[PDB]
């Protein structure tokens, strides 16, 4: 039962989902491609045409490319309880659902670093670090910090 | 994602639907050998030794008239 449902709701994104990892980074790094390698299906049966949106600018830290906006609301859920500022909101209506400010304005507010670590798939992504390296290349070393006190 | 990739033309199910045309034409081409075979052909033991006597004593015989000649 768990197994086809796991199956079943990772078939429905994949099939509503864009095409284009070789091209999104995160690819290599996210969930839902992880997600779907160790738990859903290995052949997609879909031809239709798919849906697409326009991408969305967010100030010179995070650049949205909203095709892959999956409808988390994480990224709802955090500007609106840890970060304080009340910008970015869901709006619209079934497979036309999508997350942007309406006025085309920015977030000026701390923590959207975090609000690109938040969003799983590979959507809001740091624009400093557009296409510079996937993430198997690069050795990590843990330190702390010293801007900040 | 098979359906018409592999072939879209005219099928009513998804079954009988491709062409292939991969391997062997009717029949195998052929039986095929692999076991050896040389023919033994040749003037076996009395042609040849004869060949060889009767040579040799003829080829004497005509060294004996040269050298007739020759003294
Ligand atoms: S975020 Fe989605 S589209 Fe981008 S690499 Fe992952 S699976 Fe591919
Ligand atoms: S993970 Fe990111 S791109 Fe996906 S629905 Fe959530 S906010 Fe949108």
């Amino acid at each position: 039962v768990a197994k086809k449902a796991r199956e079943g709701v990772m078939e429905f994104l994949l099939m509503n989902h864009p095409l284009d990892c070789p091209i999104c980074d995160q690819g290599g790094e996210c969930d839902l491609q992880d997600q779907s390698m160790a738990f859903g299906s290995d052949r997609g049966r879909f031809t239709e045409v798919k849906r697409s949106v326009v991408d969305k600018n967010l100030g010179p830290l995070v650049k949205t490319v909203m095709t892959r906006c999956i409808q988390c609301t994480r990224c709802v859920r955090f500007a609106t309880e840890v970060a304080g500022v009340q910008d970015l909101g869901m709006l619209g209506r079934g497979s036309g659902e999508e997350i942007g400010t309406y006025v085309e304005k920015l977030l000026t507010s701390e923590l959207s670093g975090n609000v690109i670590d938040i969003c799983p798939v590979g959507a809001l992504t740091s624009k400093p670090f557009a296409f510079k390296a996937r993430n198997w290349e690069l050795k990590g070393t843990e330190t702390i910090d010293v801007t900040d006190a | 994602t098979e359906a018409y990739i592999r072939n879209k033309p005219g099928m009513v199910s998804v079954k009988d639907m491709p062409v292939l045309q991969d391997g062997p034409p009717p029949g195998g081409f052929a039986p095929v050998r692999f076991a050896r075979r040389i023919p033994n052909k040749g003037p076996s033991a009395v042609a040849i030794f004869l060949a060889a006597f009767g040579t040799f004593s003829w080829g004497m015989y005509q060294v004996g008239q040269g050298n007739k000649i020759r003294r």
